[PDB]
């Protein structure tokens, strides 16, 4: 009486993921290998993750690539869920650096052009890994990168950002490890750099014993270059690894450096006189700012707001003590208007409000929501600067 | 049907919007004078009025209306002009729309371009709003330039029927009888009110003999908030266009012997809105404009 | 088809010899297959009521952690319900996930990335003013702002609409 799901015989665990265990599994007829992935759902239960579990499966469901490990069924049953996943021999990336060391120029470019287009990928799909490192990069047979576990994967939203720590330190952006927040990319990012070393070099650039030297490396943003390297992939490395997320480099930046257009193959992408409108302007400039900015105490400044709410006679929820979630009915269309805001720091005096548009999922409603988003903020914005 | 009117009916208004864009709306509570200024600050030609009190977007604000209080309230040169800095966008948009009350609808961005060019051939507008009808946000405003040049772009690479090879004479695009025009020494008050009287684009600035040396278009007249000399209009249309005469081109023309495509050809790649028709001399025989072609490409 | 529905039967601890019996198999003893502690077989099962029992070591016993189910003789079985929302998978998922007015730490450190204005930046002379750079997907819907003057306020947010971008400006009297 042997275990089998689906007509697949289920053999040796390959190992433990972030959420589940993960056995091999052999088809009973044609001998074809998959990975599955058992998620209990009695412990996806505990820890209270079905929401992260309903959005993995919804998402990664749609996603064929080469270098994304395809997700071929979920095969729900009462105790548990198994994720049908395609299976690769070669194993982790990272045991493959570990057994035969550095990689040369030529094959660390060709396995770092086939992780960029998945990282690449999952950000045009909204979707963001959040764990790369060599550890979760599979190989198949023909050395093909393979990117796997999405168990710390987040999903972007328009106006949202992000702020969970994850991943292992030394595969962290300094503002993951700082604990602030970002949209994701340049985090995918960061990762990637590190593991570009990790191919070039056969070492890690931010590692050691020590804990507090390991996260002042990855803040100060400094490691070691050796004298084999080539310059330009320094430049490279260089760029990928900038401590300032607004400097460092981008997909697109990456793809117009001159190391990573190199032999690059082509399907891992699938891409003087003055203007007449502008011309009455010349014959003839205000600088922008987000929100409304204070120099006063985010106590005091906090307290003004809840106040002012309460004067324009809104319907408010409170998340955080920097956190609010406001409602407005209409006094015309009978409908209502959603805004959030959040309080944020500046420099050590300076704080600021964000308020935020709030997107209705309702029936055609009259009147503009971004008009009636501007209203219901300069209310709020008047009695604040008055 | 033809090649043209066909592939209107095809495509979505949302298919000319571009990737990004800006879009200034002016509250109808707002001054009258700070949202000119506004429009030659943000160079927008054209802006969506909204009147918080209806919680409604209720028309457009234009270089028409720039034009209209200009004439209208104008006294001279010595004293200010009270109307203009005093009135805000709803106060003398009762008083301009008192006479005719119009209102104005927007096309959904699901319509297609045979709906739009027909709604800015019927209601005679230059500028057409489009506002999806979920959200009730107004998206972008859809001009005869905007269009033209999107069926340049797309319907080089298709053959074309045998209205576009016909010449501009046989086809009888544009106006060739009572053309209003001005000379050198017209004031600027005195071509507004040709503006507001035959509501045309443009006027042709003619010579002695009438053969045309520039053209004063309503365009134009915006550079008086530009500069602020909106106070002066007793100047010559000639000292108006100075601001550009910086880098002159010669007024663009076309000749009745000419085909249709040579024509739009010269439009797209100049960008302008219309070209005057003249003879061997530079006479002004007539003028064809974008929503002229745009007519005679939306009939079969 | 309907009626083969994979149902887990798993046997947490230590044991030789772990066998399941079932009213679905006629109470005869099926071996489970040992991992490191956990003993399993997967039965396609019809959907509804199943009672079962394990063999271990030589002693037969029910699973004091599921469901029991208790006869007018005594014997103690171990109870299971096929139901079809546990087979589809997000039926499942639903099924295992089970004010506003005003009643009245540090703050975030302000991300970077809002610091960017897509009004701020600058757009080529040849190009039509109205055409804006490509927006950060983070920074859309948030309220940026001019500082009011002439009693004026400007407002502006960008927004998204389809795969197209539309950043909206405001001028209101205040
Ligand atoms: C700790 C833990 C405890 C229980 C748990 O839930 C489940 N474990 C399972 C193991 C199996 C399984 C699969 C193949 C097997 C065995 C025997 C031989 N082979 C070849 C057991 C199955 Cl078919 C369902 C399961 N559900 C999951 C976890 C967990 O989260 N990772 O361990
Ligand atoms: N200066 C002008 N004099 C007379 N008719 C004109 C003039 N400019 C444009 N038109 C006509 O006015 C109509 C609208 O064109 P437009 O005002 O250019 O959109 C068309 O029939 C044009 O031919």
């Amino acid at each position: 009486g042997s275990v089998k799901i689906g007509h697949y015989i289920l053999g040796d665990t390959l190992g433990v993921g972030t959420f589940g265990k993960v056995k091999v599994g052999k088809h009973e007829l044609t001998g074809h290998k998959v990975a599955v992935k058992i998620l209990n759902r009695q412990k996806i239960r505990s820890l209270d993750v079905v929401g992260k579990i309903r959005r993995e499966i919804q998402n990664l469901k749609l996603f064929r690539h080469p270098h994304i490990i395809k997700l071929y069924q979920v095969i729900s049953t009462p105790s548990d869920i198994f994720m049908v996943m395609e299976y690769v021999s070669g194993g982790e990336l990272f045991d493959y650096i570990c057994k035969n060391g550095r990689l040369d120029e030529k094959e660390s470019r060709r396995l770092f052009q086939q992780i960029l287009s998945g990282v690449d990928y999952c950000h045009r799909h909204m979707v963001v890994h959040r764990d790369l490192k060599p550890e979760n990069v599979l190989l198949d047979a023909h050395m093909n990168a393979k990117i796997a576990d999405f168990g710390l994967s987040n999903m972007m939203s328009d106006g949202e950002f992000l702020r969970t720590s994850c991943g292992s330190p030394n595969y962290a952006a300094p503002e993951v490890i700082s604990g602030r927040l970002y949209a994701g990319p340049e985090v995918d990012i960061w990762s990637s750099g590190v593991i570009l070393y990790a191919l070039l070099c056969g070492t890690l650039p931010f590692d050691d014993d020590h804990v507090p030297t390991l996260f002042k490396k990855i803040c100060d943003g400094i490691f070691y270059t050796p004298q084999y390297l080539n310059p330009s992939v320094i430049s490279l490395l260089k760029h990928m690894l900038q401590v300032d997320p607004m400097k460092r480099a981008t997909i697109k930046d990456i793809r117009e450096h001159e190391w990573f257009k190199q032999d690059l193959p082509k399907y891992l992408f699938p891409e003087t006189r003055p203007h007449p409108e502008r011309v009455p302007f010349l014959v003839a400039k205000a600088k922008w700012h987000l929100g409304i900015r204070s120099q006063s105490r985010p106590n005091d400044i906090m307290a003004e707001v809840c106040r002012a709410i309460k004067q324009l006679d809104y319907e408010w929820k409170v998340v955080n003590p920097y956190y609010l979630r406001v409602r407005r009915k209409n006094p015309v269309t009978s409908t209502y208007s959603k805004m959030s805001l959040q309080l944020y720091q500046v420099d050590s005096r300076t704080y600021l409000l964000d308020f935020r548009s709030i997107d209705d999922e309702l029936t055609p409603r009259p009147g503009s929501h971004t008009i009636e988003f501007f209203e219901m903020c300069a209310n709020l914005i008047k009695i604040l600067a008055q | 049907n033809s090649v043209y009117t066909s592939f209107m009916k095809s495509h979505r208004c949302y298919d000319l919007i571009p990737t990004s864009s800006k879009l200034v709306v002016f509250d109808t509570s707002l001054q009258v004078k700070k949202a000119f200024f506004a429009l030659v600050t943000n160079g927008v030609r054209a802006a969506p009025l909204w009147d918080s009190k209806k919680q409604s977007f209720v028309g457009m604000l234009t270089i028409t209306d720039f034009i209209n209080i200009l004439h209208r309230y104008y006294k001279s040169a010595l004293v200010q002009i009270y109307e203009l800095e005093e009135h805000k966008i709803e106060t003398w948009r009762e008083v301009y729309l008192q006479d005719s009350f119009k209102p104005l609808v927007c096309i959904s961005p699901n319509a297609s371009l045979f709906d739009a060019v027909s709604s800015l051939i019927r209601n005679k507008i230059h500028r057409l709003p489009v506002i999806d009808p979920e959200s009730g946000n107004t998206l972008y405003i859809l001009t005869h330039k905007r269009i033209l040049k999107f069926l340049k772009l797309f319907i080089t690479e298709f053959p074309k029927p045998e209205f576009m090879s016909k010449s501009l004479e046989e086809l009888q695009i544009g106006t060739y009888a009572n053309i209003a025009m001005v000379r050198t020494t017209t004031p600027v008050y005195v071509a507004l009110g040709i503006f507001v009287q035959h509501r045309v684009s443009a006027l042709p600035v003619v010579d002695e003999k009438g053969r045309v040396v520039d053209i004063y278009s309503k365009f134009d007249v915006i550079n008086l908030a530009a500069e602020k000399t909106y106070n002066n209009l007793d100047v010559s249309v000639t000292k108006a266009l100075q601001h550009r005469s910086h880098y002159f081109e010669g007024v663009l023309k076309c000749y009745l012997h000419e085909t249709l495509e040579t024509i739009i050809n010269r439009l797209v790649e100049a960008e302008v809105h219309r070209l005057v028709v003249v003879d061997e001399n530079d006479v002004v025989k007539g003028i064809v404009s974008l929503s002229d072609i745009l007519q005679a490409l939306v009939l079969t | 088809p309907a009626q083969a529905r994979p149902t887990v039967f798993r046997w947490t601890g230590g044991g030789k010899e772990v066998y399941l019996s079932g009213s679905f198999n006629n109470w005869s003893k099926l071996p489970l297959t040992r991992d490191h502690n956990n003993f399993v077989a997967i039965l396609d099962l019809p959907e509804g009521e199943h009672q079962y029992k394990f063999f271990v070591d030589g002693q037969w016993t029910h699973d004091p952690s599921e469901p029991i189910v208790t006869s007018q003789l005594g014997t103690v079985n171990n109870i299971i319900q096929v139901k079809k929302t546990d087979f589809e998978v997000f039926d499942a998922l639903m099924v295992d996930s089970q004010q506003e007015p005003y009643v009245c730490r540090a703050p975030p450190i302000l991300p970077p990335h809002l610091l960017q204005v897509i009004l701020n930046k600058d757009t080529g002379i040849s190009c039509d003013p109205a055409l804006l750079p490509e927006p950060n997907h983070v920074m859309l819907n948030h309220l940026y702002a001019l500082s009011i003057k002439d009693g004026v306020m400007v407002l502006s947010a960008t927004h998204r609409y389809k795969k197209k971008y539309v950043t909206t400006l405001l001028y209101k009297p205040i």
